[PDB]
RNA sequence: AAGGCGGCCCCCUGGACGAAGACUGACGCUCAGGUGCGAAAGCGUGGGGAGCAAACAGGAUUAGAUACCCUGGUAGUCCACGCCGUAAACGAUGUCGACUUGGAGGUUGUGCCCUUGAGGCGUGGCUUCCGGAGCUAACGCGUUAAGUCGACCGCCUGGGGAGUACGGCCGCAAGGUUAAAACUCAAAUGAAUUGACGGGGGCCCGCACAAGCGGUGGAGCAUGUGGUUUAAUUCGAUGCAA
């Protein structure tokens, strides 16, 4: 991404937008999974582990709002 | 030697080490340093201490050619993807352009194998 | 404490001028329970300061401490026994607690005919920014400022 | 470079507490066999009697036999030369539970021979699972601490 | 949100448009997820054919830097 | 159908689902023997080979490491035509038909109402999570049942021996398939519970750390301890907790 910064701004400001920039591209989150192989039995296993904690967190959400107040 | 207005100062990290070098405007390079050559080895070179100290060194190898407008390319997932920017700034060399571009292969050549540690 | 909080508790006013700072000057500078030397020793330098500074003995105390003031404390919160250190800002309170300690350490470490008289002549030193507190602020601030990479 | 048959199984097996750079008292046939001549440090501990602390354990297997007198024996209990400033250690502390002391190495000192000797105790299969649990612990916190800091 | 096609009835999507397709593209040249677009699964996966022809006709870039 | 399939385009083509219809008229289900498909690995011929990577070499750890950590690295993984029918080929749940409370979704089509916004009511196919009766030894299934029945095939009869030998067939081979007997034992197992353990995790607490402030290891001396000497150096206490 291209953060060339303009006159008048502080390099602070222009840091911390690039490194935003960076964070909501995702270039250096995807590394840590590119920099090895990932047979696809154990990333589809890791993609159901996902799922399943993904709506059970949304299940646990709706189901503890019947009982146990505080 | 012949000073030169603007330069472009590429930054590549990595787990283990970090190296920048500088180039005018086309890719030909004028001075680079090494966290290795910093004065650090082995995993204590891969401190973000040390990739500040390879900047500065790197800063300091190119006062000969006076760097005004420097624009930074950053490559590689290490910790000094913002000490060397910093490092620079300080050094009293004026930034004009960042970006940060990494080789990403679209499902390319396949990665070594797990390793059991 | 993990779970008990508390605040901070209140000293004496002082009574001789009266000032929170001079009290806790003076029950830092004590030891072995020998406040009342302590206090002498420390208002007869303070005295003495008045007339070598022109100014008032208040105004001048809290003068000198803000001119070797701190800012930076740096505490040991690695994780084992690898050192891993870390500076962070100071308190006001602490701020000024640490700086009067530094004060009167230097206190001792000087030596000369008596402990008043070492404590005015440091004073006269950290009036315009000498002696050896500035001197610790200075060593205590180039090593808290030139690692900031470690968060 | 001067190093010669040496027991290192005895380390794993055992606490080497303090050591002994006392020489070794060995007949003819013998010390020529340790330049070579296929001697073995193997079974070695000490052998007490009263102040001749023999080391016991140790097959020299002799090269010849051009000297048909004296009958050969490879098992021979091999004198010690050791002060009696520090033997003192080995007159006390070695019969308390299980305190030995085993012969770790020998090794050559200007045309002579020197045994490498060391005080210590077993290790009942715990204590070696400890050892090996921290020896593997320590890697992996640092390899961790490594990873988590990058 | 809501799906924008369905709401406006368009049945089918087109590389050719660009200047209201270039909303589904973020800046590093990436698609936009449906879970932050906001697009049904019958028109993400004719959104996310538009683009390939895009890019692949030069339309869109593939990412911002190509040389 | 299963195995399994992921940029885009072009050509051929199989299969699946829906409103409203028209049409033959039991043409329907299963199926030993047989036929075909069928992960990867493997084999033969002809190609290619960037990266990865059995075997192999070197380096490192370890008492030892013919391994896990690292650097290389051939077969192979990539293509065409041939051989095997092997997997935890799993949903450990065979194929087909009917019935049995409900809730919250995903995907796909259609009908209607004023569609002003994925406004509202219905209606079929696939699929996901809870959950009632019921079932089960219990975990658990629960309209896609492991609930009640109907039609058929295959398989099971203690754990080892052993899916082994012989025998027949298949295959260039590796081996696959069909499949025992002698001998040993009184056990071999599965679901769940209580403790215990983990180099599993989470939370909490105590001058336990941090923060401070004073001390002990440096030096006279004091009793006390172990060892030594001695006639005895009188008994016990021997990590915190002597
Ligand atoms: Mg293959
Ligand atoms: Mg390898
Ligand atoms: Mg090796
Ligand atoms: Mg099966
Ligand atoms: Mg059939
Ligand atoms: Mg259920
Ligand atoms: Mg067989």
């Amino acid at each position: 991404p291209v953060i060339k910064v303009r006159e008048n701004e502080p390099f602070d400001v222009a840091l911390r937008r690039f490194k935003r920039s960076c964070e909501k591209a995702g270039v250096l989150a995807e590394v840590r999974r590119r920099e090895f192989y990932e047979k696809p039995t154990t990333e589809r296993k890791r993609a159901k582990a996902s799922a399943v904690k993904r709506h059970a967190k949304k299940l646990a959400r709706e189901n503890a709002r019947r009982t146990r107040l505080y | 030697r012949k000073q030169v207005s603007d330069g472009v100062a590429h930054i590549h990290a990595s787990f283990n080490n970090t190296i920048v070098t500088i180039t005018d405007r086309q890719g030909n390079a004028l001075g680079w340093a090494t966290a290795g050559g910093s004065g650090f080895r082995g995993s204590r070179k891969s401190t973000p201490f040390a990739a500040q100290v390879a900047a500065e060194r790197c800063a300091d190898a190119v006062k000969e050619y006076g760097i005004k407008n420097l624009e930074v390319m950053v490559k590689g997932p290490g910790p000094g993807r913002e000490s060397t920017i910093r490092a620079l700034n300080a050094a009293g060399f004026r930034i004009t352009n960042i970006t940060d571009v990494t080789p990403i292969p679209h499902n390319g050549c396949r990665p070594p194998k797990k390793r059991r540690v | 404490p993990r779970r008990r909080v508390i605040g901070q508790r209140k000293i004496l006013p002082d009574p001789k001028f009266g000032s929170e700072l001079l009290a806790k000057f003076v029950n830092i500078l004590m030891v072995d329970g020998k406040k009342s030397t302590a206090e002498s020793i420390v208002y007869s330098a303070l005295e003495t300061l008045a007339q070598r500074s022109g100014k008032s003995e208040l105004e001048a105390f809290e003068v000198a401490l803000e001119n070797v003031r701190p800012t930076v404390e740096v505490k040991s919160r690695r994780v084992g026994g690898s050192t891993y250190q870390v500076p962070v800002e100071v308190r006001p309170v602490r701020r000024n607690a640490l700086a009067m300690r530094w004060i009167v350490e230097a206190a001792r470490k000087r030596g000369d005919k008596s402990m008043a008289l070492r404590l005015a002549n440091e004073l006269s030193d950290a009036a315009e920014n000498k002696g050896t507190a500035v001197k610790k602020r200075e060593d205590v601030h180039r090593m808290a400022e030139a690692n900031k990479a470690f968060a | 470079s001067a190093t010669i048959a040496l027991n290192k199984r005895a380390r794993h097996e055992y606490f080497i507490e303090e050591e002994f750079e006392a020489g070794l008292a060995l007949q003819g046939w013998e010390v020529k066999s340790l330049r070579a001549g296929k001697a073995n440090i193997s079974d070695s501990y000490v052998l007490l009697r009263d102040g001749e602390a023999f080391l016991f354990g140790a097959n020299i297997t002799p090269m010849a036999v051009a000297s048909t007198h004296v009958v050969c024996d490879p098992t021979r209990t091999r004198k010690l030369l050791l002060n009696q400033r520090e033997l003192d250690s080995l007159y006390g502390r070695v019969n308390r539970e299980g305190y030995t002391v085993v012969a770790l190495s020998l090794y050559w000192k200007n045309a002579w021979c020197k045994v490498k000797i060391g005080v210590a105790k077993g290790k009942k299969q715990h204590d070696k699972r400890s050892d090996i649990k921290e020896r593997e612990w320590q890697v992996d916190k640092a390899r961790i601490m490594k990873n988590a800091h990058r | 949100k809501f799906c924008r096609f369905t709401a406006e009835g368009v049945q089918e999507i087109d590389y050719k448009d660009i200047a209201t397709l270039k909303n589904y593209i973020t800046e590093s040249g990436k698609i936009v997820p449906s879970r932050i677009t906001g697009t049904r699964a019958k028109y993400q996966r004719q959104l996310a054919r538009a683009i390939k022809r895009a890019r692949y006709l030069s339309l869109l870039p593939y990412t911002d830097r190509h040389q």
